[PDB]
């Protein structure tokens, strides 16, 4: 997965 | 130490003839792209799969913005297409989806859109792909395109947070080993999987860092032959031009390209 972060 | 000249010096002796590029944000935002933190209960909800399938119009939104023959390459886009063009070029990674690598005359062989693209789109139901302009005026008429089969929103082939990376992705397990150069142009690389692709390179290539700030692998586990020139991007790589006796050729492409677009 694609990795959760800010922006 | 190598300086910036050095690096210049390794590519015009054409030594370097495989390098590796990696690329993000920094380098979209000169073409004028948006920044994508600017209604959303938190703006990384617009790139989530549930909130998407809650209410896709916000994303769809963005899609708009975005989509193919609104914005141009700039220079440094044309600078990657350069060293391309010169058979410089192993392989360009991108975390951008604005397509603009592509637009400014790469080859998808050459490229890793490594969150995806607008260029192609996807049943979030029955799965079936479309190509990105058969839900073009749906997406600039403001209209959530619908799958003919079923009647599923029809999701451009964006990468979503939790989804997986592109098949293409995984090229970097031996690109990165087979660079004699990697350049990093308008990001840190902060975000795994991309942090860990910048170890992957053999112990004596050069890492090349154009970006506003030093940041993510190359500050925390610093090599001897890294060279970070610090700065606006662009600026940054039209000096890399200069050094590389390289300005009148990129003057002549961009002409050549922007007569085109
Ligand atoms: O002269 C060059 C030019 C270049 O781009 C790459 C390499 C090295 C490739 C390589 C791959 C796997 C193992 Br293990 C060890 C070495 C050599
Ligand atoms: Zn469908």
């Amino acid at each position: 997965g694609k990795v959760m972060r800010r922006l | 130490k190598l300086s910036l000249q050095d690096v210049a010096e390794l590519i015009r002796a054409r030594a370097c003839q495989r390098v590796v590029v990696m690329v993000g944000a920094g380098i979209s935002t000169p073409s004028g792209i948006p920044d994508f933190r600017s209604d959303l209960p938190y703006p990384e909800a617009i790139f989530e799969l549930p909130f998407f399938f809650h209410n896709p119009k916000p994303f769809f939104t963005l899609a708009k913005e975005l989509y193919p023959g609104n914005y141009k390459p700039n220079v440094t886009h044309y600078f990657l297409r350069l060293l391309h063009d010169k058979g410089l070029l192993l392989r360009l990674y991108t975390q951008n989806i604005d397509g603009l690598e592509r637009v400014s005359g790469i080859p998808a062989s050459k490229l890793v859109e490594a969150h995806g693209t607008f260029a192609s789109a996807t049943c979030t139901v029955c799965q079936r792909p479309f190509p990105g302009e058969d839900i073009r005026a749906d997406v600039m008429a403001d209209r959530v395109p619908r799958c003919p089969v079923c009647t599923g929103v029809v999701k451009p082939d964006i990468v979503f947070f939790g989804e997986p990376l592109p098949q293409r992705f995984l090229l970097h397990v031996v690109d990165f080993p087979m660079a004699d150069l990697l350049l990093i142009l308008g990001t840190s690389l902060e975000v795994e999987p991309f942090a860990s692709l910048t170890e992957a390179v053999r112990s004596s290539v050069p890492r090349l860092l154009i970006n506003r700030d030093l940041v993510g692998p190359l500050a925390w586990h610093p090599r001897s032959r890294d060279v970070a020139q610090l700065g606006d991007v662009v600026h940054g790589v039209e000096s890399l031009v200069e050094l590389l006796g390289w300005t009148e050729e990129m003057r002549d492409l961009v002409q050549r390209e922007t007569g085109k677009l």
